[PDB]
């Protein structure tokens, strides 16, 4: 059992694009007081995957990783692959 | 499918002797599924304690609390009991209530719910 | 989107025999659609089969294929299953494993990718 992972799921607000939190406060979930202490109305965001091979597909673990390119000018970082002319009506590439 | 899993109790006893562990549902389930406990010692990551289902029909214990605590539900007051006996040094530990739905179990993995826990320590 | 599929099994069933397949998955795909099998009866059209959710969540059947086919995916290798149950003397067709390359199927028409044909001819 890989516990290790973890997810959160009493969250109370939402996310921003690309905004994270790694704040682990006892939720709050209710109308009864906590004063930081679980209980009533209230819950641990934080929640440990149960991950184990012996498992459905649906809750295997799943690796994600998301790119967010900028396609717009100023310099790059990545472009796979030249000599300028300097009179001549000629297609330019210059940094995208 | 959201339970706020009541827990209440606990405090100090010897070691050698035995106690119960308390997990009460006063939220809003999935379904009538599972119960069990998870434990986690002191530098240690969580360990799986028991498994029982709503009836008391199958019972899983754990090879270092076999023979010694004994889980069983209630005949009307819907809470599982694992009445302990002969306690060992592995079994003392911080306690999470475990909460599993199926009724034929293909296997033990899937996990539903969580709760809140009983403060139970034995020490001399 | 470019995705390679591994479809294996078949042999010679017989009249109330039945079969269990396999289809494996390999590479890069637009999104997760959804693995199955678009069979056409011999000299037919394709006809979808039997289609199971890439999460496991959605199973369809057909009144051809009602009762005596199911599809089920390898947990491990990833393999998805054609087993069934009493499959009829009829089906001596050849089985496409094709691949709708969508997360929901709204028709089955359209099928982006495809699979290798299961010729299995039905007699003693």
């Amino acid at each position: 059992g890989n516990y290790n992972y973890r997810y959160r799921l009493f969250r109370k607000s939402n996310l921003k694009p690309f905004e994270r939190d790694i704040s682990t406060e006892i939720y709050q979930a209710g109308n009864k007081p906590c004063n930081g202490v679980a209980g009533v109305n209230c819950y641990f965001p934080l929640q440990s995957y149960g991950f184990r091979p012996t498992y459905g597909v649906g809750h295997q673990p799943y690796r994600v990783v998301v790119l967010s390119f900028e396609l717009l000018h100023a310099p790059a970082t990545v472009c796979g692959p030249t000599n300028l002319v300097k009179n001549k009506c000629v297609n330019f590439n210059f940094n995208g | 499918s959201a339970v706020q899993l009541q827990a209440s109790g606990g405090g100090f006893v010897q070691p050698g002797g035995s106690l119960r562990l308390s997990c009460a549902a006063s939220g809003w389930a999935e379904t009538f599924g599972h119960m069990g406990w998870f434990r986690q010692a002191p530098g240690k990551e969580r360990e799986f304690v028991s498994a029982i289902d709503w009836w008391d029909t199958v019972h899983y214990y754990a090879d270092s609390v076999k023979g010694r605590f004994t889980i069983s539900r209630d005949n009307s007051k819907n809470t599982v009991y694992l009445q302990m006996n002969s306690l060992r040094a592995e079994d003392t530990a911080t306690y999470y209530c475990a909460y599993w739905d199926m009724d034929y179990l293909q296997n033990s993995i899937p996990v539903d719910y969580w709760g809140q826990g009983t403060q139970v320590t034995v020490s001399s």
